[PDB]
């Protein structure tokens, strides 16, 4: 992420356009809410059933 | 009496009594209003812890019920002092300066519901009628205090969550919402101020010694802003000597 | 690392003079800390008064100050509150109060100036634990 | 609205400077000459409408007085937060090392 | 919806040992034939019975 963003303010991009043009998918992967070694033993079901259904 | 030494009273429950005078006491101590005047001591014994219950309907006559002390013999107020002021009108008032004049005290409803409260009598002013140049058996006191919250600032919760001290969230519950939690997350000090009167019963004039029966209001515990405090009545009975400043 | 001169030189008074301690000098003044001091002082904190440590930058701000010998030394003999106001020898150890400190009798000259050494020595070797207490254990 | 009244205070001068009104005791320890003698008369003659106000404490020496001129930069006042004076905490608030 | 609270009040018992009593009363001493004593009477009485049946 950090590495595009780099790009784009070294391509003139303003800091709104250079996190802007981050794809939602790419920066939903950088939360930790996605990391398997999160959960627990009985702490059963979807992700969705902890932090909630990401919507944005 | 045998003046009682520590080792007569030590488990007896009378270290939680406040001292009496005897029938004899029906005189009047004389006030004179060039001289200042001080409580040495004054000490205040519950008897009685009432709650006001909290009814349905709103409006109807709520009323005070008894409830079962669960904290054992730990309630009495004591070595409280003050000035005793002589007021333009012969009234005189009662500035407490400092003792042991608070307590924490647990009540039980019936049904099992604890009501934690601090009883007590911090920063009381209280005033006689005008025109007493004598304090009699028909002197009484009335007047306010404050009630400061039951726990302090420091005091952290189950889940580690205080107001001076402390998490400001629940860390259990990492992406819960916050709005839901705020009245727990986030601790309230509460500062309210209570009643008193105080019935003079007895008077030794010789020695400026009084007693009587009391009657304070107050709220109760507040949980930090965690839910509505209750109201309280507590009767019981008390001692004040008077001396010359 | 070494305990070097550099690092055994310290304020000897208020006026920008220095000492430098030998190895036996800061060594006995350990001992002697431990002996007569550790009991409230150990690791620079103060157990019977938290809110005053042994920290070089409190000593400095004592009143007279503390942090040289001299100063050290003199706290030994008479000791006083923070502000210099009142002498506190009869609750505090001291040459003064050696009746009834009696680990105090017989402490010379030699003695204190040793411990001073301890005292100054001590955060110059380790930072922040000395009167920092269990935070940096 | 629900507020920690004492994270509230530390973005007043509170935050910055010794409140006279409401600051622990042992923080006049940070500054020459004003523990403990006058951290005691100045806690128990509180609160102050302001900061020179200290100067006016009854029975200070004439040497206290230049003391605490020394330092009024150091000070400060805010409102009396009841949960900071509360409990005594003033002379103790449950923090040691 | 209670269904053996009402037979217990039918025939006298109307208190708790925690203090409240049916008819809205506080402070009450039911003695030991509260609600409680008479379920804690009805389980005992089991045990007994249970023990007959194994010697029968
Ligand atoms: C390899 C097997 C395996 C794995 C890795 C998964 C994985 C998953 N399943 Mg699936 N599933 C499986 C087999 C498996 N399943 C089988 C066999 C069935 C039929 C019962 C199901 C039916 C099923 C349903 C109905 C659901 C899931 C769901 C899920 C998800 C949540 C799992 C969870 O909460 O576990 C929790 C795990 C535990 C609490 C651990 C149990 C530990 C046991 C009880 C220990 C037993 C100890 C033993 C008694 C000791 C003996 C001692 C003696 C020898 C002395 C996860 C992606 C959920 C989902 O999100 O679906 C969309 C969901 O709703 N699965
Ligand atoms: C013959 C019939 C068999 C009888 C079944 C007996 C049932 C009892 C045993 C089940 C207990 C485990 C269930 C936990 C609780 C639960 O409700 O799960 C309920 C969960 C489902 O979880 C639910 O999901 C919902 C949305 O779908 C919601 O989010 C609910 O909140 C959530 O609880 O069930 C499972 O996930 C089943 C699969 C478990 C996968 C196991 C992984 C492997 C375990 C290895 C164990 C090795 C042990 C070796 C020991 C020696
Ligand atoms: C506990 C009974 C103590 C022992 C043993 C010793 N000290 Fe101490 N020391 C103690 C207290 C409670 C205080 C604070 C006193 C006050 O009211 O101001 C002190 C203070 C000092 C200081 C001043 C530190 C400062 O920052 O200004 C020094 C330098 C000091 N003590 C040194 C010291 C030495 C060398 C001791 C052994 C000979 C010693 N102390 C013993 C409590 C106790
Ligand atoms: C009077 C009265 C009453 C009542 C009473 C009753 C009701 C009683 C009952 C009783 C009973 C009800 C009893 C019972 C008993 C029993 C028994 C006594 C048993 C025994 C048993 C055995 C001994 C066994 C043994 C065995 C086993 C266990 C196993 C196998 C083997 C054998 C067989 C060996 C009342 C309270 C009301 C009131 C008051 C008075
Ligand atoms: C009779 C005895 C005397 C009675 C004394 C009791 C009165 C209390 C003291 C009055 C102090 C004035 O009131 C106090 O003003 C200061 C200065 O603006 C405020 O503190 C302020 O400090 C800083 C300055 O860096 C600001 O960033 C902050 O936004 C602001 O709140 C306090 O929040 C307010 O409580
Ligand atoms: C054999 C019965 C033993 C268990 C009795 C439990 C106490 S009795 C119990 O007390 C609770 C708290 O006061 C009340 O709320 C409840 O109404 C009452 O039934
Ligand atoms: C299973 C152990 C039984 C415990 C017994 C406690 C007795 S309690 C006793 O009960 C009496 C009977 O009605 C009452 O009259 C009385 O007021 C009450 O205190
Ligand atoms: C199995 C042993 C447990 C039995 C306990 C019997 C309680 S005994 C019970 O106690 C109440 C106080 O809460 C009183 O109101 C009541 O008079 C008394 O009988
Ligand atoms: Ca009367
Ligand atoms: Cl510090």
């Amino acid at each position: 992420i950090n590495r595009r963003v780099q790009a784009s303010l070294a391509s003139g991009a303003t800091l709104e356009e250079a996190w802007s043009a981050i794809p939602e998918k790419l920066a939903f992967y950088d939360y930790i809410g996605n990391n398997p070694a999160k959960g627990g033993l009985f702490r059963t079901g979807p992700m969705n059933k902890g932090d909630g259904i990401a919507q944005a | 009496a045998a003046t009682l030494t520590y080792d007569d009273i030590v488990g007896t429950g009378l270290a939680n009594k406040c001292p009496t005078l005897d029938d004899t006491a029906r005189g009047a101590y004389p006030i004179d209003s060039s001289q200042t005047y001080r409580i040495a001591r004054l000490c205040l014994q519950p008897t009685t812890f009432l709650v006001k219950e909290e009814p349905k309907n709103k409006r109807q006559e709520a009323e005070f019920v008894p409830t079962k002390l669960v904290t054992r013999e730990t309630t009495s107020l004591d070595q409280i002092q003050g000035e005793l002021k002589v007021n333009s009108d012969g009234s005189l008032t009662f500035v407490e300066e400092d003792g042991i004049d608070f307590q924490p005290v647990t009540v039980q409803m019936a049904g099992g519901e604890r009501i934690p409260l601090l009883f007590t009598v911090k920063n009381l002013v209280a005033s006689t009628q005008p025109n007493v140049t004598s304090i009699t058996t028909s002197t009484d006191f009335k007047g306010e205090f404050n009630v400061p919250s039951y726990r302090t600032a420091n005091f952290l919760d189950p889940k580690g969550r205080g107001l001076a001290s402390g998490y400001d969230s629940a860390i259990a519950l990492p992406q819960a919402k916050e709005e839901e939690l705020a009245r727990a997350n986030v601790k309230r000090f509460s500062l309210t101020k209570g009643q008193i009167s105080l019935n003079v019963a007895k008077v030794d004039g010789r020695t400026g010694e009084i007693a009587g029966t009391f009657e304070s209001e107050q709220l109760s515990d507040d949980d930090m802003g965690a839910h509505e405090p209750h109201e309280v009545k507590i009767q019981g009975v008390f001692y004040a000597s008077i001396e010359p400043a | 690392a070494e305990l070097t001169p550099e690092v055994l030189t310290v304020p000897l008074n208020s006026e920008g003079k220095t000492i430098t301690l030998t190895e036996k000098q800061y060594l006995e003044g350990k001992r002697l800390f431990q002996y007569a001091c550790a009991s409230c002082h150990v690791g620079g904190i103060t157990k019977t008064n938290p809110s005053l440590d042994l920290r070089t930058e409190t000593l400095a701000l004592a009143t007279p100050p503390r942090d040289n010998i001299e100063g050290l030394v003199d706290y030994m003999k008479n000791p006083t509150t923070y502000d210099g106001e009142q002498e506190i020898a009869e609750v505090h150890p001291s040459l003064r109060s050696a009746d009834i400190f009696p680990k105090m009798r017989n402490l010379t000259e030699k003695d204190l100036v040793a411990i001073a050494g301890h005292i100054l020595v001590e955060p110059k070797i380790l930072g922040d634990k000395w009167g920092g207490g269990k935070v940096y254990y | 609205e629900l507020v920690n009244v004492v994270d509230e205070k530390l973005g007043t001068a509170y935050g910055e400077k010794i409140d006279l009104n409401n600051t622990n005791i042992a923080a006049f320890i940070q500054y020459r000459g004003l523990y403990p003698t006058l951290a005691k008369l100045i806690v128990k003659n509180a609160p102050y409408e302001s900061v020179e106000d200290v100067l006016n404490i009854p029975g200070l020496t004439e040497r206290q007085k230049q003391i605490l001129r020394e330092n009024l930069e150091h000070f400060t006042v805010t409102e009396v937060e009841t949960a900071l004076v509360e409990g005594g905490d003033r002379y103790n608030n449950g923090l040691y090392k | 919806g209670m269904f053996v609270l009402p037979f217990m009040a039918r025939l006298g018992v109307t208190g708790s040992w925690s203090g409240w009593s049916i008819t809205g009363e506080t402070g009450i001493d039911p003695g030991f034939w509260s609600f409680e004593g008479v379920a804690l009477a009805h389980i005992v009485l089991s045990g007994l019975l249970f023990l007959a049946a194994c010697w029968h």
